[PDB]
């Protein structure tokens, strides 16, 4: 993860206000000013706020930024649909001695009610095991805003190696879908009592679990 | 070429300044502290100069001495 | 009216060296001084600063400064006759796959005689994929329904390149079908799944077959999916 921490997703209805936090410590935000960039869908980043609280060229008044202690904040009031974008905070870190960026925050301007994901977890097929491989398949659909965090567990331990997860993609209903794959050897699959796919959406985590002996 | 730090890769934190102008071909200068009680910088920057502390008299007096990171605050117009 | 445009080879093989260029227009970078940077973004992920050059046209020289996480694999240089900045990155792996942007670092005034650095002008970015993947047909596996409704599907694993298409019962079954976009693994190979939600009761009576077509490999697979 980044040394600067931002929420992956914030949202509100049109005309409301959202605030995006960007937190750090004394080695970065505590000593150095913060710049914010807006990245519109399919476009390159552009400079939005600089030196903590100054609007860059032509940026509209509904955007503002401030800094306190070791947290920088970007506020967007009177939200318009066109404000739907990813936003990144940025500063110097004098322990790493380099420029750092937050992980980015997707702003969604809600065009419909929030929707929790539907999660389906498939274990390896007997066909695949016979081909000497084992893929666990976690399918995630009908969620909104289109942002999720996926984590895998073996029994109760975190598993990172062999995991691949798509970015959310918009469905025809304008909700979102994503998938995650855990690719294991047959021996690895059989080494644990169970594996779980954990899906976090808007601060809430659900999990699905499969077992080799079932 | 100038004091602004166009050739500095690294900033200096509040209370400090580049020891000298960054050049395109010299080792980047270290940061050094502003002259306590005379100069200050309240914000990180890339230049080799600090700001001068404020003064107060003109119907005003000192309330808090300038520190390396905070300008002198004045008082009574 | 500064403008920037990146250009690169699009694709590169692991262990090879990636070369990119950033063409500057609307100003001369060698007229006095120019501070350029590269910043990359892995697809779906965030921004990472790669490195910098502070360039002086006068002495036709610049000093560089790099993100230490690049382990000295990155070098940045300037070609003033072309008004161009370049990035070179050695020993690439899948981790280096990303959109690559060039930008200018400008010292911006706060109105009080003070300045802070920001990347005030960015290129459109150029996409770079680190892969030695060659054409490959997928392995197709059935995803049996769980022992009101049940979900079943087909896993389409490890293929190259895109695209793949899926239907069910030769296009007879349409409702309740959800075919997911593919993931692109670090191997350079893609995988995707299609799932269909049907009435649990239909599981005994009804036949369910996914039709997978991967034209580039000239493979086409019809897989029947049965309970287990
Ligand atoms: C400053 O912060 C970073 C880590 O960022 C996070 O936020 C911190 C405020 C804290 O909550 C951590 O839990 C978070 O990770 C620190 O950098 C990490 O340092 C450790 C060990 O020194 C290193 O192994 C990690 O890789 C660093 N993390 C990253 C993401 O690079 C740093 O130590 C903090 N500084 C101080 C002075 O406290």
């Amino acid at each position: 993860q980044s040394v600067l921490t931002q929420p992956p997703s914030v949202s509100e209805a049109p005309r409301q206000t959202v605030t995006i936090s960007c937190s750090g410590n004394s080695s970065n935000i505590g000593r150095y000013p913060v710049n914010w960039y807006q990245q519109l869908p399919g476009k390159a980043p552009k400079l939005l706020i600089y030196s903590d609280n100054l609007r860059f060229s032509g940026v509209p008044d509904r955007f503002s930024g401030s800094k306190s202690g070791t947290t920088a904040s970007l506020a967007i009031r009177d939200l318009l649909s066109e404000d739907e974008a990813d936003y990144y905070c940025s500063t110097w870190d004098d322990t790493l001695e380099g420029w750092v960026f937050g992980g980015g925050t997707k702003v969604t301007v809600l065009g419909q009610p929030k929707a929790a994901p539907s999660v389906t977890l498939f274990p390896p097929s007997s066909e695949e095991l016979q081909a000497n491989k084992a893929t666990l398949v976690c399918l995630i659909s009908d969620f909104y805003p289109g942002a999720v965090t996926v984590a895998w567990k073996a029994d109760s331990s975190p598993v990172k190696a062999g995991v691949e997860t798509t970015t959310p993609s918009k469905q025809s209903n304008n909700k979102y879908a994503a998938s995650s794959y855990l690719s294991l050897t047959p021996e690895q699959w059989k080494s644990h009592r169970s594996y779980s796919c954990q899906v976090t959406h808007e601060g809430s985590t659900v999990e699905k679990t499969v077992a080799p002996t079932e | 070429l100038h004091h602004d730090g166009q050739f500095c890769h690294k900033p200096c934190p509040p209370g400090e300044r580049k020891a000298r102008d960054c050049t395109v071909n010299g080792d980047e200068p270290d940061c050094v502290p502003c002259q306590e009680g005379k100069e200050y910088t309240d914000k990180a920057h890339f230049s080799s100069k600090c700001r001068r502390c404020r003064l107060c008299g003109h119907g005003l007096e000192v309330e808090i001495n300038c520190t390396r990171t905070q300008n002198t605050k004045c008082r009574c117009c | 009216q500064l403008q920037l445009q990146e250009s690169g080879p699009g694709l590169v093989k692991p262990s090879e060296t990636l070369s990119l260029t950033c063409t500057v227009s609307g100003a001369s970078i060698s007229a006095n001084s120019y501070y350029g940077v590269w910043v990359r973004q892995s697809p779906g992920k965030g921004l990472e600063w790669v490195g910098s050059i502070a360039y002086r046209g006068n002495s036709n020289s610049g000093s560089t400064y790099y993100n230490p996480s690049l382990k000295s694999r990155a070098t940045v240089s300037v070609d003033s006759s072309k008004n161009q900045v370049s990035l070179r990155l050695t020993s690439v792996t899948a981790a280096d796959t990303a959109l690559y942007y060039c930008a200018r670092r400008q010292l911006l005034d706060d109105g009080t005689g003070y300045q802070w650095a920001a990347f005030d002008v960015w290129g459109q970015g150029t996409m770079v994929t680190v892969s030695s993947a060659s054409t490959k047909g997928p392995s197709v596996f059935p995803l049996a329904p769980s022992s009101g409704t049940a979900a079943l599907g087909c896993l389409v694993k490890d293929y190259f390149p895109e695209p793949v298409t899926v239907s069910w019962n030769s296009g007879a079954l349409t409702s309740g079908v959800h075919t997911f976009p593919a993931v692109l693994q670090s191997s350079g190979l893609y995988s995707l799944s299609s799932v269909v939600t049907v009435p649990s009761s239909s599981l005994g009576t009804q036949t369910y077959i996914c039709n997978v077509n991967h034209k580039p490999s000239n493979t086409k697979v019809d897989k029947k999916v049965e309970p287990k």
